[PDB]
């Protein structure tokens, strides 16, 4: 049972993994979660601000 | 055809009407709701008072001079001995609430000022002697505001709490406070700041007397001023409003 | 307590540097050294811990500036580490001009403030 | 991989991108082509090195103790704690609640303390580390009964081998980790105030399981944690004082930047 | 025996590696995750929410909250100068203490845009004109607006809205810049200047403050990490 | 995982799940919400650290004994049994009958005893440990015939390296181990009495296959155990009172528990 | 002949295992037996005993 | 030779840990088991079982 | 594969693939062939060592320093160059931009100073080095609190094992390294000139863990760059001088070739 | 995911790799890349120079 | 525990190898590549352009 994925390459490759113990609180820390969403944070007001738009009308 | 500068909020029995504000800021993108049965642990059945305790609360208010540094509340213990909210929260063990907060200052078009209203979760607070820890009749005053300070408090054999405004009496950049939900009031523009917070923990509930979720703080950042002739009383207000609380844990009535 | 943290920028104001005992809760104070200005955020005072160890120590002082060096007539002047207390500017003149007076200029502490000791060549 | 520029002309419309309203706390999402005229530029830029994971997951010596093989110190006790160094604690501290597995690696190191004994002649050393939970037989001395570690997780390392290393789980009894505590332990707001209310973590001890030598040494024992699979929530600001206590959030005020010479001065 | 040969590298440890451990506690029971408001998945977007700068901070002004106001007022002029500094967003001590000059001194090197914005905290009665320009390097900076008005400007109105936004273009010769202090990774010079002037009537104050708030924008990146040269220790806080 | 708790609502009828009859020696198998009115909780919670096997499988040390390369004391011999130490016997006798298989690890650290000998160079230790079955012939000096072991199994560990392990069948003729017997070894109702009739595992000798060095050198060895796919039948009640002798569950009378100030004290 | 596992997660991933000797009596402890049966000490009784019902009748 | 690399925590002994060993008897013929009445698969079924509460540990 | 050569006869044609004309600046594309009768041969030569990743994939020290366990040099710093030896900046500065990989690798060797402390005895000494990206806080001493490495990546090697070894990426803001530069660091032409303008890539440091013994030890550690991945462009002349200060360019000027007895001789 | 390629091999044989690390900096260096043109900097010529033809007409 | 054996060349540094070893900086963003003219693929490339002879390297 093992795991393909891609390695870190620049732009302008694959790595091979298997697990070796039976707690999963021992595998490898995972480098490639590359997701974001900065709405909770900037941008947290009730009501759509639209860009080009008077703030306050 | 509306404009988006008035706006009402109604909750329970009470009704807000800001008339000049602006847009309300939402916790962390989240709305307050109840807790969900694949989250809970507590096994008895909770009580949900719903219009008794989900109600506008009005605290006393302040006076903003030239010279103020700023205040800030714990914002469980504040609504302690108000209504049916506080004599619910004495009697159960556990408890969980969201907040509004609705904080009204208005001005002439000739008064000029700015406050930064920032609530902030787990607002640990300093003590001006490294040995010991502040106390609690230091860090937290129920049915009454608790004041910053503009000079470094002395150090010492006591137990009193670092209030310099900059540090924010949390070792932080005042100016970087800007990362929890907050709001600005320009008397040039606005003239109130609401703010909606979901309830924040590391656990599903907890006992509100021994531990405060969520610290108000409001603090002027460009000073009061006016010119000679103008009204010189200047106050701010506060409104609470707990949202979808529950308790779990009916016992005797008290912390002891 | 022990003797307070030695600092490269500042040295124990007159009480403290002859004071040999220190108890808990014992504030001491620094003071900034010969061609160092201090930095007004940072206070310069040490507390003694209950473990007997003093507070965080940071520089409370900060390098001072010699004036500007000035342009030279008829040459350049490198000026390679910068222009703080203790600094070496060197001159140079064109081809065909002969450099007369020093060739460096150390910033050193003359009175009160940093100064240039030498003087500028003529090329 | 980072938005790539949109390029842009010149404008003559009602649309106002720049003037916006600060007071609803509401960041603007303005890009640089409101403003001016661009031209179309594609980022092959990524923000892989920006993950919280990626930023949290590096060792860092969090403690460092030190036993001997004679004399009354025999064997070294640490509470475990996050908040003994600087470095990793404030950059715990950027988040309210922190959710890790945790790796943990030892470096030991052995050294010769000087003596009057002579015809000195050691032999290999080896070191024993062992965990115990809150509630475990403390060990009173070095030969106690409580070393032999029934249930209580220990390991063997000889000197002049890789450095042992092993691997924690969560191990809290809260859904996530509190670097910050605002509360006292006693329900009538009196005793422990602050984050000590919640360290519960153990204690680790060290001892030479032999003596070596006829001559004494005294071995350092340093620590390193690594968090790994790490979950953050509730963003705070930065420490701008200095650490003083790992109990307390106690500090020495501080101002909030350095200053310049003047409003338009380009020089710090 | 399946015959091996270890490699130069090992039995080493490297603070920065990636490898499974055995685990000292087998089968633990974790205790599961709630959903906890404002999860962070990146530190950019930390590094994008506005932060108070402290373009003030001159003598004293640091143990105040004077360092954050932007003391604009009336004169008998036009064309002079409010303030000035250049671009170092993680260097300068203007920045070095924001969010993002926090995040930024963790990291080697930088790219990106950035946002600045000016919100006007003076009286309803007062108006002004502002022009807020950016040049970038190769002469020094401007000491006259007519030498600002040639480099990337923006001419702010103080109307109804209160706050306008001036965006620091990348116009680097290289891809990243350095965060520390480097001559040839220069940034520029962001300056202030008094468009017309601030008319106010009577018994209305004339003197006010302008607030400034940094943020990145959605083309920002970091690099190589690095320690924080801010936190700094003696001995282990007991 | 343990069983999801069931919402519940107010009742006035005839069923009565308190009212029970504890005579029957039977346990009540009554919920919380047979006695008050509960919410619908879903409960992740597992009992994976509860299991026989995860209790038992951690290795402990069971005995350790030492050794010299001079004088009269040249090796070692111990009778194998689990009883000699506290933790994993307690841990052991929660059954009475098991079944396990057995992983075995030795920790060997040698100490250089204190001499008047001078130019002392050492060279590396090299340790046998050897295993005898009932029987066998048990060596009656450390240069005797029987270090050859043909049959008997041998291991041979060089210091400085990880420490020695193999693995234990079952190695019994009866069905399961007994942790407890009630009887005596003779027809006749003499002799020995107790779990001693049963223990007849063999022996364990350990020696240095080399002197090493002109000065004399003490080496110790410790014995871990570890059991590994473990059956067991027939609990039984922890021990109240303290262990004294290996061979016989002789004990010092002891109160059932502590003692406190009084029946209606919440304080220890 | 290699053996596909399931890791041990929390709730609210897959190892692999080679045996290498012929012993069976040398191969990993078994850390993955969750079972239960309580009838056998609690609830003894010849007779079934209904919850709601009077123990004795 | 296959070119392999040793990482941290090569050559030591944790009490708790799960690896296969090499026999010391091999080919052992393992007494059968017979069915003995009273298996216990988990502790959780004992601490399930009534135990008497010692309540009035007051004094002697 | 090279070429293989072509057959050719006997010619009395108007081609004249000899006369060129040099002052295009081509090269000519000429064969044997041309020239003179040839046979046919099929060449199965390869220009596999030939290749510029080939060339330039081979360690190669580029510097050693030197470190003690007691007295003032507690321990060593570098700032990273590949200029400092003469041999790979040769080999490198064939072209004008290259881009590449590295593999680093370390060799530590400690040695006893000679000294009066009687009685030595050591034990194994542990090294650590450190790596400090451009506007880290340096080490101002060798038990400052820097060591910890929270984020600065650092080894740990203990002695008598195989060499430590790391892989660097590019690291360069730039899109590729340049080995030479023709320009100051300031607008206003002056300054720093030369290729000291684009050396950024930071320091190194370099220490001992433990002191080890009682009597002083130096250790010296030398450090191996090994190009993988290359990528060059834009090729230049070998260097005919001999390398005077890394920093500059600066040479002492030397002959064109070597000294011949005459123009028609053929011994050199 | 394992690459078999063929080994360096005199003239008149596979071997089998796999990628450990997830960076693909940290891989084996590239030692087959034969491939040449000299055309850049040898006939760099705007006009193309037939060989058995006058260079200059 | 997979039974090895180490094989004569263990824990050697042999300046001219061929093996994968860890990064010291994962997941780094590497700067990409822009069309730079003259790539050099061969040291041979460079042996074929003219190169002058000094043929009268006679005395001074
Ligand atoms: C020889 C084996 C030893 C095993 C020691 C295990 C120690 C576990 C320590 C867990 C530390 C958890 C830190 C939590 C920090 C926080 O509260 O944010
Ligand atoms: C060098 C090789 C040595 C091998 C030694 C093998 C020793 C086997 C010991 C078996 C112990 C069995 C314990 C049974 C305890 C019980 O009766 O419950
Ligand atoms: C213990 C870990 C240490 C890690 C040290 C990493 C050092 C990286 C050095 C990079 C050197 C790059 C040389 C570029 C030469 C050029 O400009 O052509």
């Amino acid at each position: 049972g093992a795991q393909v994925s891609t390695q870190k390459t620049g732009a302008h490759i694959h790595y091979t993994n298997i697990n070796y113990y039976k707690d999963a609180a021992s595998n490898s820390a995972n480098r490639q979660d590359f997701t974001q969403d900065p709405g909770k944070f900037t941008e947290p007001v009730k009501d759509i601000m639209i860009k080009s738009l008077p703030a306050l009308n | 055809g509306y404009s988006d500068r008035a706006r009402s909020i109604t909750l329970g029995n009470s009704t807000i009407t800001t008339q000049e504000c602006a847009n309300v800021v939402v916790g962390y993108g989240v709305w307050p709701d109840y807790l969900k049965d694949s989250e809970a642990t507590a096994e008895d059945q909770p009580t949900q008072p719903d219009v008794a305790t989900c109600r506008f609360y009005t605290l006393d208010s302040v006076q903003w001079q030239k010279t103020s540094p700023g205040w800030w509340w714990k914002l469980p213990d504040a609504l302690s001995n108000l209504g049916l909210f506080g004599q619910n929260m004495q009697y159960h063990y556990l408890g969980r609430t969201g907040y509004t907060v609705h904080v009204q200052c208005n001005a002439s078009k000739f008064h000029q000022g700015c406050l930064l209203v920032v609530c902030v979760p787990e607002a640990e607070m300093g003590c001006a002697t490294l040995d010991n820890t502040p106390s609690s009749a230091e860090l937290l005053g129920g049915d009454s505001a608790k004041e910053f300070a503009d000079k470094p408090v002395a150090s010492g054999s006591n137990k009193l709490v670092q209030r310099v405004v900059y540090n924010a009496g949390m070792g932080v950049g005042v100016g970087n406070l800007t990362i929890f939900p907050h709001q600005w009031i320009n008397l040039r523009t606005n003239n109130s700041a609401t703010i909606v917070m979901p309830y924040t923990n590391s656990v599903p509930m907890d006992n509100m007397f021994r531990h405060n979720n969520v610290t108000l703080m409001v603090i002027p950042f460009v000073p009061l001023d006016y010119c000679p002739g103008s009204t010189t009383y200047v106050p701010i207000t506060v409104t609470i409003a707990p949202m979808c609380a529950e308790y779990n844990g009916l016992r005797l009535a008290g912390h002891q | 307590c022990e003797v307070p943290t030695r600092l490269n920028s500042a040295s124990l104001k007159q009480p403290y540097i002859t004071q040999n005992y220190f108890p808990v809760g014992t504030v001491v104070e620094y003071e900034c050294r010969p061609g160092y200005r201090r930095e007004p955020s940072l206070s310069p005072k040490l507390t003694c811990l209950q473990n007997l160890k003093w507070s965080t120590a940071v520089e409370f002082c900060k390098k001072k500036s010699c004036p500007n060096p000035g342009e030279i007539r008829n040459g350049q002047i490198d000026v390679p580490g910068g222009i703080l207390f203790g600094a070496t500017i060197s001159f140079s003149c064109n081809t065909g001009y002969k450099l007369f007076g020093s060739t460096s200029s150390f910033c050193l502490i003359s009175g009160s403030s940093v100064q240039w000791s030498d003087p500028l060549p003529e090329c | 991989r980072v938005a790539d520029t949109v390029g842009t002309g010149p404008t003559n419309s009602e649309a106002i991108p720049a003037l916006t309203a600060a007071e609803t706390g509401h960041t603007s999402q303005v890009v640089p082509g409101d403003t001016m005229q661009t031209r179309h530029v594609k980022n092959y830029h990524s923000r892989s090195e920006s993950t919280i994971e990626n930023f949290l997951c590096r060792s860092a010596c969090v403690y460092f103790t030190e036993y001997e093989n004679s004399g009354a110190k025999r064997y070294a006790e640490w509470v475990l704690t996050p908040r003994q160094a600087a470095q990793l604690r404030r950059k715990l501290e950027f988040f309210t609640y922190v959710r890790f597995d945790l790796e943990l690696t030892f470096v030991i190191t052995s050294t010769q303390q000087p003596s009057t004994t002579q015809n000195q002649d050691a032999q290999i050393l080896t070191h024993q580390i062992m965990y115990v939970p809150p509630g475990g037989p403390v060990p009173d001395k070095v030969d106690s009964y409580v070393w032999q570690t029934s249930t209580n997780p220990s390991v063997f390392w000889t000197e002049g081998n890789a450095p042992p290393r092993m691997s924690i789980p969560f191990l809290s009894i809260g859904n996530a980790y509190s670097n910050f505590y605002d509360g006292w332990s006693e329900f009538s707001r009196n005793g422990v105030y602050g984050i000590n209310t919640l360290n519960n973590m153990g204690t680790l001890y060290a001892r030479h399981v032999n003596a070596g030598s006829t001559g004494p040494i005294k071995s350092t024992i340093r620590i390193y944690f690594k968090p790994k699979h790490v979950k953050a929530w509730i963003p705070r600001p930065p420490r701008l004082c200095q650490y003083e206590k790992a109990k307390n959030v106690n500090f020495q005020p501080s101002g909030v930047t350095t200053t310049r010479q003047s409003i338009t001065t380009m020089t710090n | 025996g399946l015959p091996t040969m270890n490699t130069p590298g090992s039995c080493q440890f490297l603070t920065s590696d990636d490898f499974q451990s055995p685990s000292a506690m087998p089968q633990y029971d974790v205790t599961p995750e709630m959903r906890i408001p404002g999860e962070v998945k990146n530190l950019m977007e930390i590094a994008e929410v506005d932060s108070v700068v402290p373009v003030q901070n001159v003598g004293e002004k640091v143990n105040s909250m004077e360092a954050y106001q932007i003391p604009v007022r009336s004169n008998e002029g036009s064309g002079t100068q409010v303030f000035g500094f250049p671009l170092q967003p993680g260097y300068s001590s203007v920045f070095s203490r924001t969010l993002l000059g926090e995040i930024l001194n963790y990291y080697t090197h930088w790219s990106g845009s950035i946002k600045l914005t000016f919100m006007f905290c003076g009286s309803a009665m007062a108006t002004g004109k502002f022009l807020l320009a950016y040049s970038p390097p190769g002469a020094g900076a401007p000491t006259k607006r007519v030498d600002a008005m040639l480099g990337t400007h923006v001419v702010w109105d103080v109307g109804l809205q209160s706050s306008c936004v001036l965006c620091i273009p990348w116009i680097s010769q290289t891809h990243y810049r350095y965060v520390t202090s480097d001559e040839y990774t220069a940034g520029g010079f962001i300056t202030c200047w008094y468009q017309t002037n601030i008319v106010v009537p009577a018994d209305a104050q004339s003197s006010c403050y302008i607030m400034c708030f940094v943020s990145a924008c959605n083309d920002f990146s970091v690099r190589l990490l690095k320690d924080t040269p801010f936190i700094s220790q003696q001995n282990f806080f007991q």
